[PDB]
């Protein structure tokens, strides 16, 4: 999907999130929700408070799935199709909302990795959210 | 700008310890790193063909202080963002003729880099403020072209 | 609005020749054919699911109708569309929670109708000034959001 | 690169351009320069006046590139290999600048086709469009 530089350096920052991936997701959600209040409109039925249990059950998924998709970097359409399905054709989401979380998720690890978090990291990580954030609104596209 | 007391006092406590010049030099130098069509406007700094060569370029660290700084004058203006950067969206405006979706991402930049300096204290409530701080500056910036 | 006066006249009497209900209803529909994520916000129209469906449904038409009408209005009022948009940006800021980046798109759907409709008579300059309408009009609409 | 039925109706709408492909990126590029004047600043060589000669030719390269593309739907990213390093690599356009060369696009094939240019096949020449437009900046991602 990316290059092989990028391939690389997304392999080896996902290596320093190891198990954290579930309380970023988590992390990532909460600042969404209350950065980009529009975004709330997709959980009614979700408790958004600071702490909610749904939301930190939510963000462990969200964590596993891009644990996933970094483990299949040469085929996201194909490791990530039944979530393209759900989040296009069941929810459909609008675009602009991936760009969203995508710089949350890019704000929280910088909040915990913060000499990981390199210029060169960071860019290789955009591009793969990006990456992430076509296939899952290819439905539309 | 609409920010509760409560937020503006947060917002105003933290820029006491923003660094104009790390935190800039380091937001413009990201910026041109992550959405390389940006370079196009930077000619005459010389070399950004690398994350090195852009990150440790004096001309960007020293231009980065001088926006960081235009920045901090908005965070202290926050009931005219429109009268403190009408000269400003003069100039990028009509003179540079910078799309001003830019303008939302070096706001964005902004964002992660004090996440980065910050750590925990940079909290998703606070994070919330300063999204609506960045984007007000984009839209007071953004303001010659509507 | 920053519209020369030859600019205004250009698009006023365009405007003369504009069916609202034709041109609204096409507007609307296409937006909800080409960029589907906009369907979740008319769900209470019934089937939007293919082409056919959304072109056709009468909701669609009544209520391409009212968009239509309330651009019309922002026409006649190019000096004061924060005036004019205000209760309609808090409809769809506060109620709807619209991302401002479809009033954009549909502004640009319904340049595409008025090509479609006017051929050769809407010129590379006339749509210039629309563009600058529509642009005028996605703003103030976003209004409520900034 | 689009789904199937996309595929169809592009190439559909493609002929009934035919031998205008020429013609219409030319007016698509004086709409764009009009409409939307930032983007004129990646041409300070050209003479931008109506019925220009430069555009003229320019609009030429355009919907001839626009007619590979077509012939080469399953294979965009090889065929337009050699003008995504120009855009992206040597010119650094930004990107925003291909969505609104697209939307001028639309409507200049609105103009002209108004009959062919029905509901669905709008929403495939948007797809198109787009896809053609990830090509040109991919060397960005
Ligand atoms: C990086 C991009 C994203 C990833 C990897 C992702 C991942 C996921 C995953 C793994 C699920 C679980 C589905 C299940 O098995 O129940 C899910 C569901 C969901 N996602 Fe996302 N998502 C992303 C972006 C978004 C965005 C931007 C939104 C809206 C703002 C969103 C809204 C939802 C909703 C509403 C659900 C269903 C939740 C429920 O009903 O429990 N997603 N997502
Ligand atoms: C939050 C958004 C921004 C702020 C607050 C800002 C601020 C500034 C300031 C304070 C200056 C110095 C002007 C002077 O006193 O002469 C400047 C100049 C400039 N800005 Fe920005 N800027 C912003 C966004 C951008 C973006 C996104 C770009 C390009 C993608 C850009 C490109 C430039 C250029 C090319 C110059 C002139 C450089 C020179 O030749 O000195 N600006 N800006
Ligand atoms: C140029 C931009 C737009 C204009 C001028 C406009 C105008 C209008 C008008 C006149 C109404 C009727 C309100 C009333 O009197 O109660 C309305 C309602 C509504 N609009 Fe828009 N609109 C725009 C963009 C959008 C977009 C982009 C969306 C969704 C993607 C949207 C979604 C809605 C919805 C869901 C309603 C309420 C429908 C109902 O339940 O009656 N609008 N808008
Ligand atoms: C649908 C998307 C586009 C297509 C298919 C396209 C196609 C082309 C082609 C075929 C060339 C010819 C290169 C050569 O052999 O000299 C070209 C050059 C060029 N394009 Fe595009 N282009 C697209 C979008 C854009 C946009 C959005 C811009 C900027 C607003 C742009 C700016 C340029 C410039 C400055 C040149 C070089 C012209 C010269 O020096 O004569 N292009 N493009």
């Amino acid at each position: 999907v990316l290059s092989a530089a990028d391939k690389t350096n997304v392999k080896a920052a996902w290596s320093k999130v190891g198990g954290h991936a579930g309380e970023y997701g988590a992390e990532a959600l909460e600042r969404m929700f209350l950065g980009f209040p529009t975004t709330k409109t997709y959980f009614p039925h979700f408790d958004l408070s600071h702490g909610s249990a749904q939301v930190k059950a939510h963000g462990k998924k969200v964590g596993d799935a891009l644990t996933l998709a970094v483990g299949h970097l040469d085929d996201l359409p194909g490791a990530l199709s039944d979530l393209s399905n759900l989040h296009a054709h069941k929810l459909r989401v609008d675009p602009v909302n991936f760009k969203l979380l995508s710089h949350c998720l890019l704000s929280t690890l910088a909040v915990h990795l913060p000499n990981d978090f390199t210029p060169a990291v960071h860019a290789s990580l955009d591009k793969f959210l990006s990456s992430v954030s076509t296939v899952l609104t290819s439905k539309y596209r | 700008v609409q920010l509760s007391g409560e937020e503006k006092a947060a917002v105003l406590a933290l820029w006491d310890k923003v660094n104009e010049e790390e935190v800039g030099g380091e937001a413009l130098g990201r910026l041109l790193v992550v959405y390389p069509w940006t370079q196009r406007f930077f000619d005459s700094f010389g070399d950004l063909s690398n994350p090195g060569a852009v990150m440790g370029n004096p001309k960007v660290k020293a231009h980065g202080k001088k926006v960081l700084h235009s920045f901090g004058e908005g965070v202290h203006h926050l009931d005219n963002l429109k009268g403190t950067f009408a000269a400003l969206s003069e100039l990028h405006c009509d003179k540079l003729h910078v799309d001003p979706e830019n303008f939302r991402l070096l706001g964005n930049v902004l964002v992660v880099v004090l996440a980065r300096h910050f750590g925990k204290d940079f909290t998703p409530e606070l994070q919330a403020s300063y999204q609506k701080v960045v984007a007000g500056v984009a839209n007071a910036l953004a303001h010659k072209y509507h």
